[PDB]
Parts: C-alpha cells; structure tokens; sequence
C-alpha cells in the first residue's frame, strides 16, 4: 500500500505503450522492412535499449519519434 | 494438448501416423528443427529471428487485398478499351511504358487481365519489396506479361 | 447477372472474341460494354464487420442478453451502455437504445 497507485498507473500506461509498441515492432520496423540488426532505428541505438527497457531516454525518445505511426496503425488494426 | 491445425497431436493422430505410415502429406503435425550456420552467430536472438522470417515461405495470396480479373487485352496505347473503374490505370500504366522500355508488350497478349492490389502493410511488415515480386513472378510465368505501379 | 428481356432466363456470357456477348436459349443476343467485363474477382478481409452483423448490431440494445457497462452515451446520457465483441479482431462496440453506434460498425 506505500506504493503511490497514480505513479503505478502511469509507469503501468508508459510500459504498456512501450512493451506494445516493441511487442507490434518485434520484428517490424518503425520505418518498416525488418532491418533489426542496425538499421534506420528499428532496432537499437547502440547497446541492449530495445528490449531491457531500464536504459532509459533511448525508449522515450525514440518512441516519442514514431509515436504518430504507433497511432495510425492502431486504428487501421481495429477497424 | 491442443488440436487447432498445425499442432493436431490430438488423441491417436501422432500415434497413427507413425504406425500406419503416412506420408508426408498426411502429416498434420509435421514439424523441423533447423539449427543456425556457423556457432557464434547461432547465439544471437536478433539475428535467430530474422533468418526464420526469411525462410518462411511467404505466397503471392497473403500479399494481396483485392484481385479483379478482367476481360481485356493491351495493344499500347493506340487502341484504349478497358473496364471502366480500372481505366484509371493507363496513367501509370503509361509510366510504366516508359520507365520500363525493355519489355514491351508481347505480339500475343490474349484478351484477359488479373489486375491485383499489394498490402503496403504485409510489404513493410515482412520486407517484400515491389521489386522482388515482380521479378520472381517474371521468372516463374513466361506466358504472362506484367505491368505494375511504383511503391515509392 | 443478365436476364433475357424476352424469356426471363439467364443468359450465358460466352467471351466470343475480342467482345462479351451474352446469349439465351431462345437465341437472343445483347451483347455487353465496358461494365460488363468483370470476368471474377476477391477481395480479401472485406464483406466482414458489415454485411453479417448489421441486424445484430441493430437489435444489440434491445437484446436483454448483451452485456452492458458503465459509460456515458453521448447522445441521450444513459449511463450504461450495451457493449459489443465481434470478430476474430476483437472489434469492441458500444451501441444504445438511443441508435448511438460509437462510429464503429
Ligand atoms: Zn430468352
Ligand atoms: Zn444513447
């Protein structure tokens, strides 16, 4: 109960994004066509930051880059 | 164990394949384990993943949204006749004319056409390029003659 | 479809040559131009989420079975709301008595 439930909530909604948005880009790429070894930024902006998710600022500035494709293809998914 | 196709391993169905031999068409859980070139490599999930999309076998049908096939031939631009909702195709297909100069249309295109749409989304999910399909299907259908849009 | 203005009975397609020309049993010809050479055609993940459920979704509201939530309706401010799973998408719906259809549907 010490636990503050609105910094649960909204850690719970930036991990949710994010696992969702690299669950959706697993293997797809933000600027699409695989390419998860190095290219554009599908993958990595060096190191273990699209997977372990406690780097920190690569994930949030790389989301917050393709943020509006996460968007549009959310939609086209439910329609 | 579950029974959804693929994975039928329900009941006696493995039992009976093994013991009656059944050939490979009547598998219905048939399954292979394909080990990485080389060991280091063989390590690496990023790269583990990418090679089994690669080998999956990927058709033209999951490609394509819609196909329409048509009661048309093509005699370059000096003849016209086409279905209405598609005439709007000569203004690429008339690009296409031109950026693609060395194959021009056969002496002997008979009058039908199948005019497909392309899944951008299924493209840039599993990485077929416009360029390879066309390429591919030219090789695999000589008695057809292809006209296709740019993806840019 | 084309039916024989004369016979009332459908008429074969017969692609004879460069042209469609259809063709009754009692002889007669009509012929065909431009929309009607659509020999065959598929289209894929369509005909679904709007053909099947539409009187489904049309009668939801008043279904006593359909499960129901707690939201606002935009329209009439009821504050329950009939929700709708359809698909193997999972397509969520909310509709009400009201003819609210979440644009969805
Ligand atoms: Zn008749
Ligand atoms: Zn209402």
């Amino acid at each position: 109960g010490q636990l503050n439930i609105k910094k649960v909530q909204t850690a719970l909604k930036a991990s949710l994004e994010f696992n969702t948005f690299y669950a959706f880009y697993e293997s797809r790429c933000p600027k699409g066509g695989l390419h998860d070894f190095q290219d554009k930024k599908c993958v990595k902006c060096g190191l273990f930051t699209y997977i372990i998710y406690d780097h920190l600022s690569q994930p949030e500035l790389v989301h917050d880059y393709y943020n509006n494709y996460k968007d549009q293809y959310d939609k086209e998914k439910m329609s | 164990r579950s029974v959804a196709g693929g994975t039928n391993k329900s009941g006696i169905v493995r039992p009976q394949e093994i013991f009656s031999a059944k050939p490979v068409e009547a598998e219905q859980s048939s399954e292979m384990l394909l080990r990485l070139k080389n060991p280091e490599v063989e390590t690496n999930k990023t790269y583990a993943q990418e090679i089994a999309n690669s080998i999956e076998l990927i058709t033209f049908e999951r490609l394509i949204l819609q196909w329409h096939l048509l009661y048309e031939t093509y005699s370059s631009t000096k003849k016209n006749v086409m279905y209405p909702d598609f005439a709007s195709d000569v203004e690429w297909m008339t690009d296409f004319l031109e950026n693609h100069p060395l194959l021009q249309p056969p002496e002997d295109i008979a009058n039908w056409c199948i005019r497909l749409e392309l899944n951008k989304t299924t493209m840039i999910l599993k990485s077929i390029s416009l360029e390879s399909i066309i390429n591919s299907l030219r090789a695999k259908h000589p008695n057809t003659y292809i006209m296709h849009s740019v993806e840019n | 479809m084309k039916i024989c203005k004369a016979c009332s009975s459908c008429m074969v397609r017969t692609y004879v040559d460069g042209n469609i020309i259809f063709r009754c049993s009692c002889g007669e010809s009509v012929q065909g131009d431009s929309q009607n050479l659509l020999v065959s055609s598929k289209v894929y993940h369509t005909g679904e989420m709007e053909d099947k459920y539409k009187i489904f979704i049309k009668n939801a509201p008043f279904d006593p079975t359909n499960c129901q939530i707690k939201k606002d309706c935009p329209n009439c401010h009821l504050d329950y709301l009939t929700q709708i799973c359809i698909g193997s998408q999972k397509i969520i719906i909310l509709v009400c008595r009201c003819g609210y259809m979440s644009n969805r549907g």
